[PDB]
């Protein structure tokens, strides 16, 4: 149509205007003002622990804010809560559906969420009054599979789904408080900022978006990648973030310059990134890959400075503890390992 | 101190003795993925046996779980990776459709050549043959104009069909089966096999076919432990 | 951004010839297997043809084999489809699609209703 | 036809609304990232090996 | 003067084959079973063969028992115990393969790798029982005409026939399991490569087992006069020994991949 034609023309005109503004705001590369600092040398970690007890591949894993308790979700239908110091299993929740793809820990330590192909994020209470661990809630209302759940507090939770929409739920009531639309592909990962006012989300349309939780609108959009985005993580200060995609490339985007700062890639890498995470200082960027290995990148110099090669199958999840002391890694060979 | 640590060890031992009972049940079950072309006849097959529907059945004291994705989108390059440990993908193809047959062929080619589905075998059910017989005897619906090598194709010598069918039906069925088997014999890495069959809504032998095919899959899986 | 701009369409008498072009930007064109798909009026999306990374492996659907020919220039990042002896049932909207992952031999959802790495397509009309 | 007009409205208004963003130069933001990485390089147990006595995973 | 040539090359080949086979696995239930098998064979070799080697330089065919006064009792005990151990290990491996190819579903749940380490402990237990039965003077050990070895005495006892019939039952069971697995491999090759090369390896294994273990059993049901005078009872045990030598070779070195790539290149 002619209306559709002029709408697409105006959209392209605004796109060109935004690109012009970005190129105007780009004066010096991050790799140009960082060449004066010294490199991190060589980072070589050792496998301190190895948690066994899962039957099938492990999709999710999330540290607790006490930096001691850990949760893992495997495809046999199990949600296991481990004590990471002494290796003892603290809980083992059996799930109603075997296809759990995500799991989360409450920042208070009282609840645990998990969702999957059943389009529901179930909330389990770990502190029942003289009872066992039983399901507290089942947040339903998504149309596609549930890719990520994240707690805001004991009463709010933000979820990503395979129907290209994110949602914000009030656990007490049980209905979607807010719905974040705009993506054109399945939303794969979401990341909360240090303060809980904003959060980023990556989808299968090779784009990432920044949402404000309270208003519910999209602030910024970042389109540096060229394939499906699998992993996303905020910088420790909340002014930048990092993504991993299937084009075998990680990217560090800025929230204030509104464009991509750094690219972490190597020609010898032809596998996609499944998970990314930052250390406590933000100088290290850990990235798990499909070639069964994990690579540590110098987030400022963009040069790889270590490898974590201990898993036999695809590295599915990867998480740094909230105090920066250990790194948990879960793979499709049904083993979580702690590195330090 | 020591009291909390011994309580934690008690809890861990109880959790582990429960996980053993759960592991013994997880190993006696064989999970199957029913992945039809959509409105292709998989509904009849699941009639014979939320976001995902599940059907449990039992053959000769062996337990089978069959999963079918429900409320999902038509894009399946992300939630299909969850089914790489499934022992078999049951792939239903509406053989009467011919362009849905090329769509099913492209789907089968993408599943066969996927990086994570490269060790998973496929039991292929070429359903809806009654309408195919109707259309090939009527001569109003053509396979020639959608598969230009239907002519020039001579029916193979093996696999004598049932005598109650018109030889043209046999020619069409074996043409489609060879169309799938060419992709299946595309060579390369994978360690997986295709077990094609000819079914209908009248059959009641399908669960035993799946049973025997899973038996052969498990046999070939065991046979790999005797190598390197 | 990942941009795929198709051109070359138009109205042509039955038996005529066309050459559709597809210009790509925002990705390494030589790492991806490319597809030509089409949507007919009142019908869904249909897979027409595809070509691999180097260009050695080429495939067409049944109803176009012998008439159309696909090709790719990795030096200029362009995908060409030459259509010969068109028929009245070739009138459709043609899309230039890229399948999502590089270096793979499988392209899953190029024919899905909402697919991100497609184009807007050109209308090819066959009439007299 | 008309079902595309609504989504085109959506996209064009989203672009109009996210085009008016104050974007500082890359220099200042990259310097802020460097300052954060340098001020907290002292508290990163993964960046420097911690003594094996206070390491909980000894 | 009786040359040690037959013992030297045999012991050398046995120990070198066991070491080459152990190196390539020292890095599934079949893995546990193969490592326990090669461990048992090599341990038996090191604990037995130096003893028969010792009475070659310490005597010019004059002092059969030079070392001690009851040493051949130890030799006979070790011989019987280690033969039972190796035969029972081969039986366990054949039974594992048979259940794996013959009854897959049943093998799918009940048999797990964790219970694989327990095979060695119970095999040693039953072997000690059935080999210490005579040591309580229910049987008798005697030194044989070559003087270099000691073994169960013919006559005046019913122990030799029991040992022979137990080994014969184990042999018959191993052969039945191997033939059933061959039948199943042929059937799954006809229903459909690797089946043909598995068949080659399993056929050569069955032949070298049935040719190198039946001589002893047949020569154990004969008169003591024609046995010692004709000097066949020595080869009757040497064949069981070369069976123990060949087993690790075709269980670890000539794996179906190796034979497949060799038949492909040739
Ligand atoms: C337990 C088992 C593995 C079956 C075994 C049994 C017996 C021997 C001793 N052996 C045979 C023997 C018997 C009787 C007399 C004799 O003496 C020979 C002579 O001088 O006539 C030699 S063995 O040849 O040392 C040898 C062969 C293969 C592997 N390991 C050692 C070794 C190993």
């Amino acid at each position: 149509q002619s209306e559709l034609d002029q709408l697409r023309q105006e959209a392209e005109q605004l796109k060109n205007q935004i690109r012009d503004a970005r190129k105007a705001c780009a004066d010096a590369t991050l790799s140009q003002i960082t060449n004066n600092i010294d490199p991190v040398g060589r980072i070589q970690m050792r496998t301190r622990r190895t948690l066994r007890g899962h039957l099938a591949k492990i999709y999710a894993m999330h540290w607790g804010t006490d930096s001691r308790l850990l949760v893992s979700a495997s495809q046999d239908g199990k949600l296991i809560i481990w004590d990471s110091y002494t290796t003892n299993k603290v809980h083992a929740i059996p799930l109603r559906s075997s296809w759990v793809m995500t799991c989360a820990y409450a920042p208070s330590g009282n609840y645990v969420a998990c969702g999957g192909l059943d389009n529901i994020c179930s909330i389990y209470n770990l502190k029942t009054r003289e009872g066992n661990v039983r399901v507290s809630r089942e947040l339903a209302g998504h149309t596609g599979y549930l890719s990520c759940c994240r707690f805001l507090d004991d009463n709010q939770i933000v979820t990503s789904s395979g129907d290209t929409t994110c949602a914000l739920w009030d656990i007490e009531t049980g209905q979607q408080t807010t719905t974040f639309t705009g993506h054109t592909g399945d939303v794969m990962s979401l990341s909360l900022a240090p303060d809980t006012r904003l959060f980023v989300s990556g989808a299968c349309d090779a784009s990432a978006k920044l949402w404000d939780v309270r208003e519910g609108m999209c602030r910024q959009t970042f389109t540096g990648h060229e394939s499906d985005i699998n992993a996303i993580c905020f910088f420790p200060n909340g002014n930048a973030f990092a993504t991993g995609s299937d084009d075998a490339t990680c990217r560090l985007f800025d929230l204030r310059a509104d464009q991509e700062l750094m690219t972490y890639s190597h020609d010898n890498i032809i596998c996609g990134i499944t998970s990314v995470s930052f250390s406590k200082s933000g100088r290290l960027l850990l990235a798990g890959y499909d070639d069964f290995n994990c690579n540590v990148w110098d987030a400022l110099k963009a040069d790889r400075a270590g490898v974590l090669a201990g898993h036999d199958n695809r590295v599915s999840c990867l998480g740094v503890t909230d105090d920066g002391m250990a790194v948990a890694t879960g793979s499709w060979d049904s083993f979580l390992k702690i590195w330090n | 101190q020591r009291n909390e640590e011994k309580a934690q060890r008690e809890a861990n031992k109880k959790i582990e003795k429960q996980l053993q009972k759960d592991k013994q049940v997880y190993r006696a079950t064989h999970r199957l993925l029913l992945l039809g072309a959509g409105e292709s006849g998989k509904n009849t097959i699941v009639k014979q046996m939320s976001g995902i529907f599940e059907t449990k059945f039992q053959v000769d004291k062996v337990n089978f779980h069959m999963f079918d994705v429900g409320a999902q989108r038509d894009e399946r390059r992300k939630w299909i990776q969850c089914f790489n440990d499934v022992t078999a993908i049951i792939f239903v193809v509406a053989s009467s459709s011919y362009n849905r047959l090329q769509a099913a062929l492209k789907l089968f080619d993408s599943i066969w050549n996927n990086k994570w589905l490269r060790d998973t075998s496929v039991i292929l059910f070429l359903n809806k043959q009654d309408l195919l017989a109707e259309k090939v005897l009527a001569g109003k619906s053509k396979i020639e104009d959608y598969f230009p090598e239907f002519a020039r194709y001579t029916t193979p010598e093996d696999a004598t069909p049932e005598p109650g069918e018109d030889p043209r039906v046999t020619r069409a069925k074996y043409f489609i089966r060879d169309e799938f088997l060419r992709i299946s014999t595309a060579s390369g890495d994978g360690r997986h096999y295709c077990y094609p069959h000819f079914t209908c809504a009248v059959d009641t032998e399908n669960i035993r076919r799946v049973f025997n095919d899973c038996r052969d899959i498990i046999q070939r899986m065991h046979l790999r432990q005797y190598e390197l | 951004q990942v941009q795929l701009q198709e051109s070359g369409g138009g109205l042509v008498q039955p038996g005529g010839s066309l050459r559709l072009s597809c210009a790509a930007s925002g990705f390494t064109f030589s790492n991806y297997k490319m597809n030509w798909v089409r949507q007919a009026p009142g019908k869904g999306l249909e897979w027409v043809s595809d070509i691999s990374q180097s260009g050695a492996s080429i495939s067409y659907t049944g109803s176009v084999k012998g008439r159309f020919t696909i090709s790719r220039d990795n030096a200029k990042n362009t995908l060409y489809l030459q259509m010969n002896s068109l028929k009245p049932e070739d009138t459709a909207v043609y899309y230039c699609a890229r399948c999502p992952a590089p270096f793979t031999r499988d392209c899953f959802d190029v024919t899905s209703t909402t697919y991100a790495y497609r184009g807007q397509g050109t209308q090819v009309t066959v009439s007299s | 036809n008309t079902a595309s007009i609504a989504q085109a409205r959506k996209l064009v208004e989203q672009l109009k609304m996210e085009a008016n963003i104050d974007r500082i130069k890359v220099s200042k933001a990259a310097a802020d990232l460097m300052a954060y990485c340098e001020a907290h390089a002292k508290e990163d147990p993964l960046l420097t090996p911690v003594p094996a006595s206070e390491n909980p995973f000894r | 003067g009786e040359s040690p040539a037959i013992s030297s090359v045999m012991f050398s080949a046995g120990v070198l084959g066991n070491l080459i086979a152990l190196a390539l696995l020292a890095r599934s239930l079949f893995h546990v079973l193969v490592t326990e098998l090669v461990f048992t064979d090599l341990l038996g070799t090191c604990l037995i063969s130096p003893v028969v080697l010792a009475s070659y330089a310490r005597n010019q065919t004059l002092v059969a028992l030079a070392p001690e006064s009851r040493a051949c009792t130890y030799f006979a005990f070790a011989m019987t115990f280690f033969s039972l151990a190796t035969m029972l290990m081969l039986f366990a491996m054949a039974l594992e393969r048979y259940l794996s190819i013959g009854h897959p579903y049943f093998y799918q749940r009940r048999v797990s790798r964790s219970g694989g380490l327990a095979v060695l402990p119970v095999i040693y237990a039953v072997s000690l029982l059935f080999c210490s039965l005579p040591l309580l003077d229910y049987g008798q050990y005697v030194q044989y005409c070559p003087g270099t070895w000691c073994f169960i005495r013919h006559g005046r006892t019913a122990y030799l026939q029991l040992y022979a019939t137990l080994l014969l039952l184990l042999i018959v069971s191993v052969l039945a399991c191997n033939f059933s697995v061959i039948l199943n491999l042929i059937r799954m090759h006809r229903r459909s490569a690797e089946e043909t090369d598995h068949l080659i390896l399993l056929a050569i294994m069955t032949i070298t087992f049935a040719v190198c273990s039946l001589p002893f059993t047949i020569f154990a049901y004969m008169n003591e006069t024609s046995s010692r005078k004709e000097k066949w009872d020595l080869q009757a045990l040497r064949f069981l020994s070369i069976n123990s030598i060949i087993d690790p070779w075709v269980f670890a070195i000539l794996r179906p991949p190796v034979l497949r790539l060799m038949r492909s290149v040739l």
